[PDB]
């Protein structure tokens, strides 16, 4: 059952997304980012993202409206 | 009894039959419940005024009928009639049906009684009305059969239209239950075969009652064949219960039928397998039923199978109430709410009559579950258990009493949740606090009509006007001393302990 | 009257068979999917779209 | 010509719908239809289909009916709503070849010079695969028998599209699957292998009965092939091949030993974390 | 008025090249077809017609079509060849009549016979009887040489429409002027 | 394990909510008010939460 | 009615903007039905590219209520 | 080979048929003997719904079977 | 491995059992979303 | 009055065709027509669906040939599909699911022509392997509803199992119409097929992998183990030296060697086991 | 005269008309009968479209002919 | 030997077979006795569903064993 619901949350990785830059993570499941529109944000991240690949200044993609790491 | 009466008849004997067939006991119970009547109408007045016109309207005129069960106290519906007239369509049917529960067992001259609240009060049709009338005449005689049967049978034949047949087959399949009268089985099967989607549900259920527990080589084929090859759904949702009643305690005998139904592709037959393995093993506590009846809950792929599979456990264990919380208490934390609802009902139904503490301990935190219908389930279950208790007889009662009130008063809450609370108000005060639920006779024999009562009741999920089927389960709690002439002596008794433990809940009708 | 303009922009790279990165001329970058018939062989990095 | 053919699920569901519907027009035991598709680099792709009226008088060959100018009309009506696809071949749902279908093929070939036959048996009675592919050829003979016009086999498979497998998976709520990893290997590639191989050898077994005067030896060809089979099968596992086998088994298992050792050490480490954490916090909270 | 489906089963055997009728039997029949189908459609506009031909195999040329021209331009370039085969033709026309577009139509077969028929009589009697219970009506023109086939056909039609059915005919003709001119318009409206 | 599946199921709804800005405080005012300036805009004088 | 329906559209709060380019357009090589666009293929005249004051740049597939002859960059 | 038909009105109709007949034919016989249009008739035999294109012996209907007619009402 | 995972992995204790979430939170959120809806 | 419980049964084939057609008009609201029958007052069943010739402009579409429709429909009957029209469907990419503006108008005339019509809307671009987004609607009455009448009757829990989304509330679903629950009812034969749909031939199962190349893979992973063991020693040494969560929070860049060490097991295992087993079997079954 | 027009739904309508009537009058009668607006509905006869500008005689519409009605299908 | 097979209605059949007998002969003789078409049926013993190619001895079936017949009652 866990495998069945595991990928069910990639409705969020839909096609139209904004590109932003990664800054730093407060605590796991939350971080701060700077969008290409120029304004910074403090936002939630999604769980299934592997944490061993986000490093200082790596281009990530954010939800268009909610502004959440995806 | 129907057998032994023949060996007895072939004088005092001519009146002894009046005890053997129950004629006395019924009217003694009636006289007790009418005299000892005691209710505070203020609660109804409140919930009435809190009604903002909605589904919730119906829940009053069902619930009211619970608290006046057996007692002929019409005087709540006799007045405030204009608000009652606001009902319409199918709901009107249910309102008329409640006129049964208030008169339950008021056997004699019933015919003129309902003809004072006629099926043709204006000869209107409104055939929700008249079908109601038949459903009431079925409920008065709920297990007495007798001279009414040959009336209702005729009255089914000449039904104009397909709602009258619905009430008719329900009433007839109610009164004549257990008898296996072959003419009745013929008439019901021919109406089932007519294959109309509303009547075939009523008839498909009733068909199961008149064969109750008498396993029958032929009829099970004549109905599983039909169920296995028809396209309307309601017909299947009727038959899925209609099958199981052909087994009753038959222990190992039914197992062949079981292995058929549980293999089926069709989800509703796969379900009805579970009801069968519940009714086949009541009270036995046999591990061999549990080991599979629970395995279905953990893996099957369609939710109503999971709910019915979990909820059935409430019947296997009811002879040892201590056990159920030891197994369900974990399962109540499942992710998908259907299982949680089933757990609430299993728990409520295992230990229905007692004040058992751990059951309530687990039921309390469910009342805030986000998903409204499990709140409805927990409220009903909470109210079935804890029947008749006082704050001395168990603590943790008077907070529920007000919980129900506040949730019914809340202006911004789901109707489907606040249906449960308004049903619970009536459950907790049934009959005028003089009646109780039990699956268990005084001598220790399992009691049949209440078992059927609750199994049918739990289907109110699918079809509302079915809820009155709980009124089978209110056995009265009283004692009577009787003279040799069967006169009533004016004797007294005493009781050993501080009166506050027994008392009626001290009505607090401020105005 | 029943017609609408369309935004101009520039392509940076093709990511997968259906994911392209574009930069609008005005500002924010984006991730956007193609239309089926457009001969994806032709969207070299740098073409206006 | 063709090297392989690929079928999309939409065709299979279409076939089944047709098979169930016919009961409203006849009583026949077979149905026939047209395959729309496309292809490139000798890989053929079938995508869509429609069914045309057909009928046959069962008790004889050579008496059958097939409606041309309904086929042509539908092909016209389809072309108007998808230009990508063109007549490619035909399908029928019988469990076995029939005498006259070569004479069907010589008709419908007038619509496409390369036409291919797909048998889609709708009621499997075994573990297996639902499709077979055939193409028509001419055979010479060494016996001086005249030139024969006869079918030839082509390998086949199911394919997929991202816009459909979303639907397939939304619908595959029926039973268990995906017993992950080592669980799925042995089932999928030992048991369901051996069952197939056994069924094949039973089929050969049955055929070699009929040659007990029940039927004429169909050719020395088939016997030559059988003799190749029993000649080729691997040499008796009795020579220095054995030495070469032991070497690899040792090497195959040694690394397993290593990995198992790693596997245990981590459990001990996790054990210690659980132990200390417990007792400490206990005494602390006391 | 009554709606009818009609299949015309022309004959094209080798024997059709001989010259009893003036141009050659092929032109002796094409005009007859041309008039009979005009009569079928002009009788009522939604009747409809199809075409079959008898050789060493039977062959369908155009299924039930409401426009006559489709048949005419089709009937041309049919070539005299091979040997007739009667039963198989009638069977395949029975099949093709089942699949008519509108089942409220009742149905007919027309056939032109122009050669010896090598059939066993007792096969015709079976075919006729089952066609009898299937409500298909047959109607034979002994267009070509009357002899040889004179008997078998007559007994066939008897066994079919007999028992006082009366809906099915045999009609026959010597060599002479045009079939359509002298013959076909004479017996009844057609057939 | 059941708890973990519950959380994962709800994450899709939960992370649909919008985020929050980050700014630099320049100096605090009295009666619980503060003057903070955001990254691309004007200084905002604004209150504080209860905790 | 047609001229009034045009008139009632023209509410005067227009934006203002500058033409950047005029383009010659040719349909695609291939076509479809059930799903074809009036604007990708099936255009053959002139098209324009405009720069708005608020620094947008829009392509226009249909010029609108002015004859393309009289425009220039 | 006798067959009983029951309509919604309960009138009983008697049919002399053959095991290899077809539903189209019996529906037509009813049309002749009562006047109901064929295509409005739907046939019911226990649960199964009978299909026009095939024959009684395929459903192994036996002598004096009782068989129901249902009317698919139409919108208006 | 079996003995180790089998034995002293008992520290999952009832000293602290299982938790839950808030109860007014969802109410507030639903009220706010219904306010948004009305608009 | 309409019962709350009434279902829509869609027949698995129709769904696949709705998707493969919607995910092509990628940015445009392609549309089509849908065929079925009204079994009963508690049912509607859709059995098949087919496309049309149509053209649009991104902001709209409509169909251009009216004759094509009647001709196709009247053709289909000749092969056992006499069923008629019950509704229509159109795809919304990425928006969500609702009816808006024009879609109500073309809808409402159906209901004047045929009560009990149904409009379906599907979304092909949010959907993903686990689940497809479909909805089915019908219009609320043309008001006269100041009476406060409910649109429907209720005599079951059966219709209140689901939570309406915020988006449809924004566009007003319960204000102008109502949703109806979708249900699937597969028959025996298609579900027998649907499981075969992935089976793979016996020919493969008995086949061995090459022994060379296989050895190469073994040596690759074994030499990859080293670095992870070396790193693991330090990672064991240094823990509990700081506050607990500040382990993870400081380990977002560099990898943690436990997982990468562990998941190189389940590659030596599985692989070596299955290869040795398959060889060990087939050494007997052939001669 | 009487004329039968039938729709993709399977419902059928009968109209009374005189040969001098135009198509527009037909559509107006349909709207009166059912409430569909005159601009939405398309008509078909003998496999070709109807258009206004003509009398019903002009297409040689005979007694008791059958017309097909099909709706405008727009979405956006 | 004598084996028992149970049907859902409480019918029981006793049947004569041999240890080396295969499932196909069992289904054949049940057909010969009762007339059930060989395919419409499944045999269940020990909570498992049997495979048509094996023998009874392959499933350790013993004397006087009873197994359950599963039946698609009317076939269709």
């Amino acid at each position: 059952e866990f495998l069945h619901a595991q990928e069910e949350v990639k409705r969020i990785q839909s096609i139209p997304l904004v590109i932003g830059q990664f800054l730093e993570a407060v605590d796991q499941n939350t971080a701060i980012v700077g969008s290409t529109t120029g304004s910074n944000y403090y936002v939630r991240i999604l769980s299934t993202i592997d944490r061993e690949l986000l490093k200082p200044n790596a281009s990530v993609a954010l939800h268009k409206h909610s502004n959440a790491l995806v | 009894l129907s057998s032994v009466i023949q060996n007895l008849r072939t004088d005092q004997t001519l009146k002894m039959i009046k005890i053997l067939s129950g004629e006395m006991a019924i009217e003694l119970h009636l006289q007790f419940l009418i005299r000892n009547n005691n209710t505070d109408l203020m609660i109804l007045k409140n919930t009435k005024d809190a009604v903002r016109n909605s589904v919730c309207h119906t829940a009053t005129v069902i619930a009211n009928s619970f608290m006046h069960c057996g007692t002929t106290s019409d005087q709540f519906l006799r007045d405030n009639l204009e608000w009652l007239a606001r009902a319409t369509n199918w709901a009107k049917f249910t309102a008329t049906a409640s006129l049964g529960v208030i008169h339950k067992g008021h056997e004699k001259e019933a015919l003129q009684l309902m003809a004072t609240y006629l099926p043709k009060d204006t000869s209107p049709g409104s055939a929700y009305q008249e079908g109601g009338g038949l459903y009431a005449l079925g409920l008065i005689h709920a297990n007495h059969g007798g001279d009414i049967i040959d009336y209702l049978l005729n009255q089914l034949k000449n039904a104009s239209n397909d709602i009258v047949r619905h009430g008719g087959s329900l009433g007839l399949g109610l009164a004549a239950m257990g008898t296996a009268r072959q003419d009745v089985y013929d008439l019901l099967k021919t109406n089932l075969y007519q294959d109309d989607a509303v009547t075939g549900e009523a008839a498909g259920l009733a068909l199961g009652l008149v064969m109750l527990g008498s396993k029958n080589a032929q009829a099970i084929e004549d109905m599983v064949g039909y169920a296995q090859e028809t396209q309307h759904e309601k017909i299947l949702r009727g038959l899925a219960v209609g099958i199981a009643l052909v087994m009753y305690g038959r222990m190992e005998e039914a197992d062949a039928l079981i292995e058929s139904l549980c293999r089926d592709k069709d989800p509703i037959l796969r379900r009805s397998g579970m009801y069968t393995v519940a009714m086949a093993y009541c009270g036995s506590g046999n591990n061999k039923a549990i080991r599979r009846l629970l395995h279905v809950a953990v893996s099957d792929v369609n939710d109503d199978v999971r709910r019915a599979a979990v909820e059935s456990l409430g019947f296997i264990l009811f002879r040892t109430p201590e056990q159920c919380p030891s197994v369900v208490s974990l399962l109540s934390e499942s992710y998908n709410p259907h299982v949680r609802y089933g757990a609430a009902m299993a728990l409520g139904i295992c230990c229905a009559g007692t004040g058992n503490k751990e059951a309530i301990n687990l039921l309390e935190p469910m009342t805030n579950d986000p998903v409204n219908y499990v709140r409805q389930g927990a409220l009903i279950a909470s109210a079935l258990i804890m029947i008749q208790q006082t704050e001395i007889t168990c603590p943790k009662v008077n907070q529920f009493r007000q919980l129900y009130s506040k949730v019914i008063n809340d202006k911004h809450d789901d109707v489907m949740a606040k249906f449960g609370a308004i049903l619970a108000q009536g459950i907790l005060d049934a009959g005028g606090h003089n009646v109780t639920i039990s699956l268990q006779s005084r001598t220790g024999h399992t009691h049949m009509p209440s078992v059927v009562g609750v199994l049918v009741f739990t289907q109110f999920w699918f079809w509302f006007p079915l809820s009155h089927f709980l009124s089978l389960a209110y056995t009265p709690t009283c004692v009577i001393g009787l003279n040799k002439d069967l006169k009533m002596p004016k004797v007294q008794y005493k009781s050993n302990c501080k009166p506050s433990t027994f008392a009626y809940p001290a009505p607090l009708e401020v105005p | 009257l029943q017609s609408v303009g369309q935004i101009v922009g520039e392509v940076l790279k093709q990511l997968t068979e259906e994911k392209f990165i574009v930069k609008a001329t005005n500002g924010p970058r984006y991730v956007v999917g193609c239309r089926r018939q457009l001969d994806k062989s032709k969207l070299k990095p740098g073409t206006r779209v | 010509a063709v090297q392989k053919v690929v079928v999309h699920p939409l065709v299979l569901l279409s076939v089944v719908d047709h098979f169930n519907r016919i009961g409203k027009v006849g009583n026949q035991k077979r149905v026939v239809g047209v395959l729309l598709g496309s292809w490139q680099k000798k890989v053929l792709d079938v995508s869509n289909s429609f069914a045309v009226p057909f009928d046959e008088d069962d008790k004889d060959d050579s008496v059958w009916f097939l409606d041309h100018d309904y086929l042509e009309n539908m092909y016209g009506m389809f072309k108007k709503v998808n230009a990508r696809e063109r007549i490619v071949g035909w399908y029928h749902t019988g469990p076995k070849l029939h005498k006259n279908d070569i004479a069907i093929n010589e008709l419908m070939k007038r619509y496409c010079p390369n036409s291919v036959l797909v048998i889609i048996d709708v009621k499997p009675k075994d573990l297996g695969l639902p499709t077979e592919a055939y193409i028509s050829v001419e055979e010479v003979h060494d016996d001086g028998t005249p030139t024969s016009k006869t079918f030839e086999h082509v390998t086949s498979e199911i394919g997929a599209e991202e816009a459909e497998e979303v639907g397939v998976e939304h619908l595959l709520r029926d039973i268990k699957d995906t017993t992950v990893g080592t669980l799925s290997q042995r089932i999928t590639n030992q048991v369901h292998g051996l069952k197939g191989l056994n069924s094949k050898l039973l089929d050969i077994r049955s055929y070699l009965e009929k040659v007990a005067t029940g039927k004429l030896p169909i050719n020395h060809q088939i016997i030559y092939q059988l003799q190749d089979v029993f000649n080729l099968l691997p040499d008796v596992s009795l020579q220095e091949f054995v030495k070469a086998f032991y070497l690899k088994t040792n090497d195959q298992m040694v690394v397993v030993y290593l990995a198992s050792l790693i596997r245990s050490v981590v459990a001990l480490h996790n054990l210690i974390n659980n132990k200390i954490a417990n007792r400490d916090a206990e005494k602390k909270e006391g | 008025m009554v709606l009818e489906s009609t299949m015309v089963c022309v004959d094209n055997s080798e024997y059709m090249r001989n010259g009893d009728f003036l141009p050659t039997r092929l032109q002796a029949q094409q005009d007859a077809v041309n008039i009979v189908c005009h009569s079928k459609t002009r009788s009522n506009p939604e009747n409809n017609v199809g075409l079959i031909t008898l050789a060493n195999d039977c062959e369908v040329l155009t299924t039930l079509t409401p426009d006559t021209g489709r048949i005419l331009s089709k009937l041309h370039t049919v070539q005299p060849k091979g040997k007739i085969t009667f039963c198989t033709g009638i069977r395949v026309a029975h099949l093709a009549l089942k699949h008519r577009q509108g089942k409220n139509h009742k149905m007919r077969i027309i056939a032109f016979v122009g050669s010896p028929v090598e059939d066993n009589e007792k096969d015709l009697v079976k075919l006729a009887k089952r066609l009898k219970k299937e409500k298909v009506n047959v109607d034979i023109i002994n267009f070509g040489e009357e002899e040889v086939n004179t008997e078998k056909l007559t007994a066939f039609v008897n066994t079919l429409n007999g028992k006082d059915g009366t809906g099915s005919h045999l009609v026959t003709v010597p060599p002479g002027p045009s079939l359509a001119d002298a013959l076909i318009s004479s017996p009844i409206l057609a057939g | 394990l059941n708890a973990k599946v519950r959380l994962l199921r709800e994450e899709l709804q939960l992370l649909q909510e919008q985020g929050s800005y980050v700014g630099e405080v320049v100096r605090a005012m009295d009666k619980k008010k503060v003057l903070v300036k955001v990254h691309p805009e004007g200084k905002f004088v604004v209150d504080v939460d209860k905790n | 009615e047609n001229s009034e329906k045009i008139k009632v559209n023209k509410t005067l709060p227009y934006l203002v903007s500058n033409v950047i380019e005029l383009l010659d357009v040719d349909p695609n090589d291939q076509e479809e039905d059930g799903a074809n666009i009036d604007l990708d293929s099936q255009r053959k005249g002139k098209c324009a590219v405009i720069k708005t004051s608020t620094r947008q740049t829009y392509f226009l597939p249909v010029i609108g209520l002015v004859d393309a002859e009289k425009l220039k960059p | 080979m006798q067959i009983f038909v029951k309509t919604l009105t309960g009138k009983t109709i008697t049919l002399e048929v053959e095991p290899s007949d077809t539903i189209e034919n019996v529906k037509a016989k009813i049309q002749d003997k009562e006047g109901i249009p064929p295509d409005q008739q739907r046939l019911i035999f226990a649960g199964k719904q009978l299909e026009d294109g095939r024959t009684l012996s395929d459903y192994n209907i036996q002598r004096e079977s009782t068989l129901h007619l249902v009317l698919r009402l139409r919108g208006g | 491995h079996n003995m180790s995972v089998k034995a002293m992995r008992f520290p999952p204790k009832s000293y602290n059992k299982d938790l839950e979430s808030a109860e007014e939170r969802r109410e507030r959120e639903q009220q706010d979303l219904e306010f948004a809806k009305e608009m | 009055a309409v019962d709350t419980a009434e279902q829509v049964y869609i027949s698995s084939l129709a769904l696949l065709k709705m998707l493969k057609h919607g995910r092509a008009g990628v940015p445009m609201e392609v549309m089509g027509l849908m065929l079925g029958e009204f079994v009963d007052d508690y049912t509607v069943r859709v059995i098949d669906v087919f496309a049309m010739p149509q053209s649009g402009t991104g902001v709209s579409v409509e169909a251009v040939d009216p004759v094509f429709q009647a001709k196709m429909l009247d053709m289909l009957k000749q092969t056992g599909r006499p069923e008629m029209v019950v509704g229509w469907y159109h795809s919304h990419p990425g928006f969500g699911c609702w009816l808006s503006g024009v879609d109500i108008n073309t809808q409402q005339s159906f209901e004047a022509l045929s009560e009990r019509a149904v409009a379906v809307v599907v979304d092909p671009i949010q959907s993903v392997k686990g689940k497809v987004v479909i909805d089915a609607f019908r219009l609320i009455n043309a008001n006269m509803m100041v009476l406060g009448h409910e649109p429907r009757q209720t005599t079951s829990n059966l219709g209140h199992l689901n939570k309406p989304s915020i988006q449809a509330l924004i566009h007003g679903l319960n204000r102008h119409y109502y949703s109806i629950t979708i249900n699937y009812r597969k028959n025996e034969l298609e579900q027998k097929m649907l499981l075969n749909l992935h089976k793979k031939s016996w020919m493969e199962g008995l086949t061995l992998q090459d022994y060379s190349e296989h050895c190469k893979h073994n040596e690759s992973v074994v030499k990859e183990m080293l670095e992870l063991a070396k790193n693991y020693n330090k990672a064991v040494e240094e823990e509990d030296k700081m506050t607990p969560e500040q382990l993870a929070i400081k380990n977002v860049g560099k990898q943690d060697p436990k997982r990468h060490l562990e998941e190189h097991v389940d590659v030596l295992m599985t692989s070596n086991i299955v290869q040795c087993l398959a060889a060990m079997l087939d050494t007997v079954v052939f001669k």
